[PDB]
DNA sequence: CGATCCTCTCGAT
RNA sequence: GAGAGG
């Protein structure tokens, strides 16, 4: 059953959290994606097993994440790529100066 | 589900928009992707070097991908790349181009005017990536020229080209020079060279975002995750529209490639340059100027990635901020006698399907066991057991299903089993109470059981109506439901701070039936009453009757199901104490003392039983409340019977006569009235026409006439009419219906009007032409019960259908309305500095609600100090201990003769008295009307109630009190009511502030003489009082972490919804044609510059108010009144000798007009008598009026104003005939003769007004108001003889234009709290003060809109939410924004828990 | 960094629906894992109703960080917090 | 029998009152196209094929169809058929997941192609229960 | 404070700052013939001090941003002759609490 | 560029 | 896409 936007709200003004995390992600998607600590893509050459990740390009190895988002968000961020927009995501909310 | 990871977990704290350059499509890439063709090279089962899989996952279920390996369900997909071969636009970015083009110099390469222009240096100066560059390409766009040099010569870069005149064309730009078509080549070239210093002040960031960027070079190819393939047979291919476009771009791409390195035929080589254009872009967004898609073997259009984010059912609305899930349910509802208020009952094969992941403890481990025993097909048991490892095994399928030995650790997915957790929802979800949590109840049958009281939050019935359940899967999930979201705790609502849940239908109309002093019941079934209440203490009340038979009143066996401690008090309209007609309410310890128990005691109602029960008992004993009445109503009810039938409807031969004379009656008064109107002698209302009067008194009578026979009808009806008897106990219907069905159905109306002639000049083909009779325009004289003839049938089918029609409308309208404010609300929060802010920290309200209480913890209580007379206040609360008549008498305190005289002790009730006068000055200030009950936290009768039966008072014995025990007491209660608790100035302000109107309200409700000659308490109980509001306050107050915008937004929407007809039922008067409901409250939201009703209403000057005749000068001198308003017809006459008349009527004017060159042309106006009258006009002013337009190029003579016929002469002062036609347009269109311009219509209205006396009360004293069509507030105000301090407008954009934000603000809350009101709903205060108050912060009116709000300086991830997604994502990346990930949308969209209630702070060790 | 010391603290000395609630769960889910419980269970069972008790006998051994809107915080315990509602 | 229910006399039901007979076809053809490419109508056995639904093909005769009088219930499969891959591919027809009755009849004729065509009816008796409407 | 009748040119509107650190003001006698701020819907706004700007700015940890805001043209803001910057305490009616102070900042 | 929610069934490409 | 349900 779809657990929609007015229903999204219901749990907000109830301001049940986890409730509301554990509807968009425990039941429905839910997804373990590797990201860079460079460029904040999903760029990420997920190579488990073998313990070797690496993104080209920034030439990265070491500084690598795992975040876990919904599947359609993944899907989402890589359309945005395909429409040659950069939705960097972020590990930390270092606004440097 | 997915394997281990070894890189550390962490959530997303940022998104940093950006555009991709080539080289980091390139660098990212895994594929070079050259050619079109799928997978099949020449038949070979594999996949092609080219399009699709060249090192980018697998689309075969294959654990091979590139190295990589992970396969399907862990592989994210890799980003491939191509390399065009001619540059090329992107749809999305065409716009910004051209704007970036308007800015720079052509060849230069330099922006237009840095840094001396006396503008630019302003427009530089503005902080924004969009709001700079938006002042900026203004300032430049009108330039032609580089320019040379700059003035004080300076000499600075710029050389000698002249700008283009650039326009769009299709897909492609056009430049014009003072030509040739813009190149894509050539816009890079300008574009890739520009100023890392110029560029970022015109919106850029040189890391994230360049304008060279915007211009593709360079595609990402999507991994096949994005477009895969599989079909419905397995012989065919099916691929994906995204494929089917790429593999389209590609042959556009590889034929370019072949062209260029071949035969150019130099200008059919630009028709495929200008395909490979329309392919890039139309695979990115399709459906915009140029022409739609191809087939492609599927069903055209392509979709396109625009088409798959572009919200409802789509990526963001259909797949991110909502989602199909698992762990959830649905069937038809029905209703329960037996079963417990937070209870819900669930159909075994459901309870079966739905699980619960419990993990093995010592505490449960046998409990599980014999779960897993009993296994997927018998009720209490499970399917699945999860061990280490996370492998699960089947129950239904394993060979082992009968074995198992559980260890701890291991996971057990058990069946949904009493009292778990589970939240139950109807849709649509207007209110947090659509979506509440209940208790499992597994029962046989296969639909949802739920308490009947439980009915009205979901605004269920039983009609095939369905409900949704869903099963909470963590430990914390299901504390979260059971201690935020549980039925218990929302009986008492924020939205109207009042039950939301009440007692209804049987029980509200056996409960009524039991309550009867008349009702008695004997031995035996007061026995079965008593066992049928749980929380019975199994001690037999003694009976109310002893005597020939022990006999139990309905009352008595009640008042088990209501606990102890519970005291109520009504009084309706006769009520004294001694009740002579059993209404009203008093209950004392829980025992009905007197009172019928009907919806005003038992019902949703305000101060009534659970109001009262879940303030004082609890929401757990409350819920219990609801069981215990219906658990005895409802058997009492069984054994007693009820019913209705058609006798229910039929009234007695005598009522049904003196009916039929009333309708005969009012059917005489329309005659007459019609007669009249026919005799011309029916004069028209100043405002209003001849018809327009006779249709509003023909109404009128028809109305008068059908409550009349309703009230006649009524009245005969016996206390044993079942109709009668539902309305009484308040269960179904209303006078309306008794009316309705018994008496007159009465008039029929469409679109406000009765019914209208559809044919020529008739309603029907069955009357005659021009007939207004009641019959023939709608008038339904029949009841239900007689029967409607086929005329009455058809119109009121027709007024049926208006129903029916806007009901429809009504619905999706308000819908909209509902999204939109839910979305500009959202991320309004209260937060643990006790403000009100938005995801940015910008501050909505400094105090949430201006006092910074919780909705749910307010009712309405009495000031008592704004009230009454002067006299009647000093009695109430003076007290002089030198005066021997006005001290407090020995038998109030134990103090009593030692304080007469005093003087020391007087300063102190001196200081208390003085308080108490400053009080009520300033409660008449804020409350003007002299309204005293008003919603505040902790119900301070009820404190002192309960003190009073807690100690037992005797009204005898005198108190052991002091002066200084009260007076002190009081005042350093008030030094402990926090909102607040910061030490400084501004906090402490801000603090006494909040608890100001409460400590009103305390002061009046504990002054010396109330406390002493009122209550008459003991130092004991006056303690305990003290310390019971300051316990009860402190509860009361705002918990930080509540989502009110959210609330504020549903609390408004919801009651939109139940908003019923678009016309107002203002269906007397026709100058009450205001717009209301639906179509006003979205004029309101949308802030619609061109409303359909803008009104002035306009208050007279203080004196003066009440001269009838001041306000028929005040009406004359604003309302507009022009020329062609007075004049009967013009004519242009050949008049050639000046002092000699052709015509012989005008005659006698020429005679005078003497003392006290022309044109043979005479321009003569006829005027209205009757129009010159309505008007405060005579012709000298009419007159001087023409003459002070044309002064010396026109002359003008005119008629006296007793003179018969009213006549203006004009003459000029060759080709003169045409010029004079001119003049008389001038005249009679563009001259006003007095008024104000903008206000069309001007009526008089007497307005009631409360006022305080000179004694002290408030006293109704009618003032005289004008009321305006149309609107000029800043002319009208100025107006000598008005008040232009009370002046108004509906136009709160005016108000807001003449007087400023803040009376915008309060204008935009009228307004709103009005259409909330006319539909007789009442909602909270702080809600709409809230939704007023985000419109409102800005500094001006920003509507709820993707125009208003969608626009602000807010996160991109929650803008693209609501509207407008794509073009708000493409600024984002364009602008390089950044996203903080601090509103509720983003987290959301991440998966992530939200800084919303549960998540508003962290838990640390 | 950022932080108010326990001397300074101005935000409201009783404990919030929203932070018992994810006390009661945290707890809960603790419990319910086989992790040490700091009161005599009288016949107890639920996790829920065992973390109940543990905050009715103030021994739930957590700490609330308020975040305040500039980003500082008030660092209060479960301990400290008193529990009306 | 609040807010729109009604209550309902379960002797009169036993004695037949508002029962009604409730029939669901289900349709299928040996393929759309191909020369030498027929889809077929049989009881599918393994012959490599392992795209099977099961939901007991047990039902079927050795035509692929059930004979009218077997009780059907689940996702038992009703019409049993194989597409040609080139061995066998399922193609085969289960009744409705949530649906229970009896074969009532089996038509098995040709569509104006030279199609061999099925058409199943299938037979439930519904008897009025609590979420019934009314 | 220069008080016009009828109009003022848009030239001598382009001379209005060219003169600071004095600033001008102009004032349509039509606008002036009504007080607004005696009007019912009005609050009074107190134009507080630099350095009481500083202390609730300090008191709320804000931002001149996060504060609800005050347009340059606002007919209050023009009466008492507001500057960008500035900031106004709206001290209202309430009828929840009695009084209520608000506080918007001049853009 | 917006245009209630959710739910079902059907037929056809 | 249409038909429907609250
Ligand atoms: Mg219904
Ligand atoms: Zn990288
Ligand atoms: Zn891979
Ligand atoms: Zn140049």
């Amino acid at each position: 059953l779809r657990f929609g936007e007015m229903e999204r709200d219901c749990m907000i003004a109830h301001g049940a959290a986890s409730f509301l995390k554990e509807r968009l992600m425990e039941a429905s998607d839910a997804f373990r994606v590797h990201i860079c600590g460079i460029c904040g893509l999903m760029t990420v050459i997920a190579k488990l097993n073998h313990n070797q990740f690496e993104c080209k390009g920034c030439d990265n190895k070491i500084d690598i994440y795992q975040i876990h988002i919904p599947y359609a968000a993944k899907l989402l961020f890589q359309e945005l790529m395909a429409m040659n927009i950069t939705p960097r995501l972020y590990t930390d909310r270092s606004r440097d100066f | 589900g997915q394997q281990y990871s070894s890189a550390p977990l962490r959530t997303v704290k940022e998104v940093q928009f950006g555009l991709f350059s080539p080289e980091e499509v390139r660098a990212i890439s895994v594929a070079k992707i050259r050619f079109p063709e799928t997978m099949d090279e020449t038949q070979t089962r594999a996949k092609i070097g080219g399009l699709n899989d060249p090192r980018l996952g697998s689309i075969d279920r294959n654990l091979k991908c590139q190295t990589c390996q992970e396969g399907m369900n862990e592989c994210p997909g890799h980003f491939g790349h191509i390399d065009l071969a001619k540059p090329v636009f992107h749809v999305g970015f065409i716009a910004k181009i051209k704007k970036v083009c308007e800015c720079v110099c052509m060849h230069c390469g330099k922006l237009l005017l840095d840094e001396h222009n006396e503008l630019m240096r302003q427009a530089l100066a503005i902080k924004d990536s969009k709001k700079r560059f938006a002042a900026i390409w203004t300032l430049c766009k009108t330039k032609m020229v580089c320019e040379t040099d700059v003035p004080s010569l300076v000499s600075r870069g710029g050389c000698g080209n002249t700008q283009p005149t650039i326009r769009k064309d299709g897909l492609k730009l056009v430049g014009s020079w003072k030509l040739r078509v813009l190149s894509t080549e050539e816009i890079l070239n300008i574009f890739k060279h520009i100023s890392v210093k110029d560029f970022t002040s015109l919106g850029f960031n040189e890391v994230f975002s360049r304008p060279e960027w915007m211009i593709l070079t360079c595609l990402p190819v999507p991994p096949p995750p994005v477009r895969p393939s599989i079909s419905f047979n397995e012989s065919q291919r099916g691929e994906d529209d995204l494929t089917f476009k790429l593999a389209d771009i590609l042959k556009a791409n590889i034929s370019l490639e072949t062209l260029e390195h071949n035969g150019a035929p130099h200008h059919a080589i630009e028709e495929a340059e200008s395909l490979l254009q329309f392919h890039v872009a139309t695979y990115m967004d399709n459906d915009i100027a140029g022409q739609p898609q191809a087939l492609q073997k599927s069903g055209r259009p392509v979709k396109s990635i625009r088409a798959r984010l572009k919200g409802k059912e789509g990526r963001i609305r259909g797949n991110l901020m909502g989602k199909r899930v698992d762990f959830s349910a649905r069937t038809v509802i029905s209703g329960d006698p037996n079963l417990e208020l937070d209870q819900v009952g669930v159909p075994k094969s459901i309870a079966k399907t739905l699980t619960y992941p419990e993990v093995v403890t010592p505490y449960n481990i046998d409990r599980l066991t014999q779960l897993v025993r009993n296994g997927p097909n018998e009720h209490p048991g499970a399917k699945y057991v999860i061990r280490d490892s996370g492998d699960r095994i089947d129950l239904r399928y394993s060979k082992r299903a009968g074995d198992i030995q559980l260890q701890y650790g291991w996971k057990v997915e058990r069946h949904i089993m009493d009292n778990d957790p589970v939240l139950f929802n109807r849709q649509p979800s207007l209110h947090k109470m659509s979506m509440m949590a209940h208790r499992v109840k597994v029962i046989p049958y296969s639909t949802f059981r739920l308490n009947l009281s439980v009915t009205s939050p979901y605004n269920a019935d039983f009609d095939g109506d369905e409900m949704n359940l869903h099963v909470p899967q963590s430990e914390e999930t299901r504390a979260e439901l059971s201690q935020l979201c549980a039925v218990p705790l929302q009986i008492v609502s924020p939205q109207s701070n009042k039950p939301c849940m009440g007692i209804v239908q049987d029980t509200l109309c056996g409960i009524r039936k039991l309550t009867l002093r008349d009702t008695f019941i004997e031995l035996d079934q007061v026995l079965n009453m008593l066992y049928w209440v749980p929380d019975w203490d199994g001690v037999i009340p003694t009976p109310a009757i002893i005597k020939p038979k022990p006999l139990w009143s309905g009352k008595q066996i009640l008042s088990v199901a209501i606990p102890n401690g519970i005291h109520l008090q009504r009084f309706d309209e006769g009520t004294t104490l001694l009740s002579p007609k059993d209404n009203g309410m008093l209950i004392i310890d829980g025992q009905i003392i007197f009172g019928v128990v009907e919806k005003k005691t038992v019902g949703s109602s305000n101060g009534g039983l659970i109001h009262v029960v879940t303030r004082e008992k609890g929401p757990q004993v409350c819920a219990k409340l609801f069981g215990n009445i219906q658990k005895v109503v409802n058997f009492w009810l069984l054994h007693n019977g009820f019913s209705t039938g058609i006798g229910d409807t039929i009234a007695d031969g005598p009522t049904m006569r003196e009916i039929t004379e009333t309708i005969a009656e009012a059917k005489k008064k329309v005659l007459d009235v019609t007669k009249e109107a026919q005799a011309n002698l029916l004069t028209a209302k100043h405002g209003m026409t001849l018809r327009e009067s006779f249709e509003d008194n023909v109404v009128r009578f028809l109305n008068e006439a059908r409550d009349k026979a309703g009230r006649l009808a009524e009245v005969n009806l016996k206390d044993l009419n079942n109709v009668k008897q539902m309305v009484m106990a308040g269960s179904k219907g209303s006078f309306i219906n008794i009316a309705q069905m018994s008496a007159c159905v009465g008039q029929q109306s469409v679109e406000g009007k009765r019914i209208a002639f559809g044919f020529v000049d008739r309603t029907l083909p069955h009357f005659s032409k021009d007939d207004y009779s009641p019959e023939s325009k709608g008038f339904v004289e029949n009841s239900y019960l007689r029967g409607l003839t086929p005329q009455e049938f058809f119109f009121h089918a027709m007024g049926g259908r208006e129903g029916l029609i806007d009901t429809a409308v009504k619905t999706a309208e308000t819908g909209y309305i509902q999204r939109r404010l839910v979305k500009a609300l959202e991320d309004i929060m209260v937060h643990y500095d006790n403000t009100t802010r938005n995801s940015l920290g910008n501050v909505i309200q400094f105090i949430y609600g201006e006092d910074g209480m919780d909705a749910a913890h307010i009712e309405k209580q009495s000031l008592d100090t704004i009230g009454g007379s002067d006299a009647a206040f000093e009695k109430r609360y003076r007290v002089d201990l030198l005066n021997t008549d006005h001290t407090l008498d020995p038998s109030l305190l134990e103090s009593g003769s030692e304080i007469l005289g005093d003087l020391k002790l007087q300063v102190l009730l001196d200081e208390e008295y003085k308080q108490l006068v400053k009080d009520r000055k300033f409660l008449r200030e804020v409350f003007v009307d002299g309204e005293a009950n008003w919603p505040l936290p902790v119900n301070i009768r009820r404190i002192i109630q309960n003190a009073q039966q807690t100690f037992h008072i005797d009204h005898t014995k005198p108190s052991d009190l002091t002066i200084k025990d009260i007076v002190l007491g009081v005042k350093d209660l008030q030094e402990n009511l926090l909102v607040l608790r910061g030490k400084n100035e501004i906090i402490q302000n801000a603090q006494r502030d909040a608890v100001t109107l409460f400590c009103c309200l305390l002061r009046s409700r504990l002054a010396t003489r109330r406390v002493l000659q009122e209550y008459r308490l003991t130092k004991q109980a006056f303690d305990w009082v003290l310390s019971n509001i300051e316990a009860q306050f402190l509860r009361s107050v705002v918990h930080p972490g509540e989502m009110v915008g959210v609330l504020a937004a549903q609390s408004i929407g919801e009651p939109a919804t139940q908003m019923t007809l678009n016309t107002f039922h203002f269906a007397g008067v026709a100058s009450k044609k205001v717009t209301s409901g639906v179509p006003r409250l979205k004029e309101i939201l949308n802030v619609a510059k061109n409303m359909k009703t803008p009104s002035l209403t306009v208050y007279l000057e203080p004196g003066h108010a009440a001269d009838q005749e001041q306000a028929k000068l005040i009406r004359s001198a604003i309302e507009h009144t022009t020329l062609k308003s007075v004049t009967i017809a013009s004519e242009i006459y050949y008049d050639p000798d000046p002092r000699s008349t052709v015509i012989p009527e005008d005659e006698e004017i020429i005679q005078l007009h003497f003392s006290l060159q022309q044109s043979p042309w005479l321009l003569r106006l006829e005027l209205d008598r009757a129009a010159m009258n309505d008007k405060d006009l005579t012709m000298g002013q009419v007159g001087e009026r023409i003459k002070q337009t044309f002064k010396n190029d026109l002359f003008v003579i005119w008629s006296e104003d007793n003179d018969e016929k009213l006549i203006i002469r004009c003459r000029v002062v060759a080709e003169e005939d045409h010029m004079l036609k001119k003049i008389e347009n001038t005249m009679l269109e563009n001259i006003t003769l007095r008024g104000v311009e903008n206000i069309e219509r001007v009526v008089m209205m007497k307005y009631d007004r409360k006022v305080p006396s000179p004694t002290g009360e408030y006293v109704k004293e009618p003032e005289w108001v004008l009321e305006t069509d149309g609107v000029n507030l800043s002319e009208v105000m100025t107006v000598p003889g008005i008040d232009p301090t009370r002046i108004y407008t509906n136009s709160f954009i005016d108000i807001m234009e003449v007087l400023g934000i803040e009376a915008g603000r309060a204008a935009l809350y009228k307004e709103v709290y009005n259409v909330i009101a006319s539909d007789g709903s009442y909602v909270n205060y702080r809600h709409m003060a809230l939704l007023v108050d985000v419109m409102t912060t800005q500094g001006g009116l920003t509507s709820v809109t993707r125009h208003g709000f969608n626009r602000s300086n807010t996160g991109a991830l929650m803008r693209c939410s609501f509207e407008e997604t794509v073009e708000i994502l493409f600024e984002a990346g364009a602008s390089a924004e950044l996203d903080d990930c601090r509103g509720v949308s983003e987290n959301v969209i991440l998966g992530q828990m939200a800084p919303i209630g549960t998540g508003a702070f962290d838990v640390m060790i | 960094e950022k932080a108010i010391p326990k001397d300074q603290r101005a935000t409201t000395p009783y404990m919030t629906k929203y932070e018992r609630a994810r006390i009661l769960g945290t707890r809960a889910l603790q419990i319910s894992m086989n992790a040490p419980v700091f009161v005599d269970l009288e016949g107890e069972t639920d996790p829920l109703r065992i973390a109940m008790k543990e905050l009715a006998e103030k021994k739930i051994p957590l700490v609330i960080r308020r975040y305040l809107p500039d980003g500082s915080f008030e660092d209060w315990s479960v301990e400290e917090l008193i529990v009306d509602l | 029998n609040q807010e729109d229910s009604m209550i309902m006399n379960q002797s009169s039901i036993d004695r037949g009152l508002f029962r009604s007979l409730f029939f669901r076809s289900y349709m299928d053809q040996e393929k759309k196209y191909g020369m030498s490419i027929t889809e077929t109508f049989e009881k599918p056995q393994r012959t490599n094929t392992l795209r099977m639904k099961h939901g007991t093909y047990d039902k079927l005769d050795d035509d692929g169809l059930i004979a009218p009088g077997v009780r059907v219930s689940g996702e038992d499969v009703i019409i049993g058929k194989t597409t040609p891959i080139s061995s066998k591919r399922d193609a085969s027809t289960p009744l409705r997941s949530t649906e229970n009755g009896i074969v009532d009849q089996v038509l098995v004729t040709t569509n104006q192609d030279g199609l061999k065509f099925v058409k199943v009816r299938v037979r439930t008796t519904k008897i009025p229960q609590i979420g019934d409407k009314f | 404070i220069f008080v016009y009748q009828n109009n003022i040119t848009p030239s001598a509107m382009k001379l209005v700052p060219s003169i600071p650190p004095a600033t001008i003001e102009t004032f349509n006698e039509a606008a002036l013939v009504v007080n607004i701020t005696h009007h019912e819907l009005v609050p009074k706004h107190i134009r507080l001090s630099s350095d009481e700007k500083r202390e609730l700015l300090k008191r709320y940890r804000l931002k001149e941003s996060q504060l609800p805001r005050i347009q340059r043209a606002d007919p209050v803001a023009l009466y008492l002759g507001l500057k960008r910057g500035e900031v106004v305490k709206i001290i209202r009616k309430s009828e929840t609490s009695g009084r209520y102070a608000s506080y918007r900042i001049c853009m």
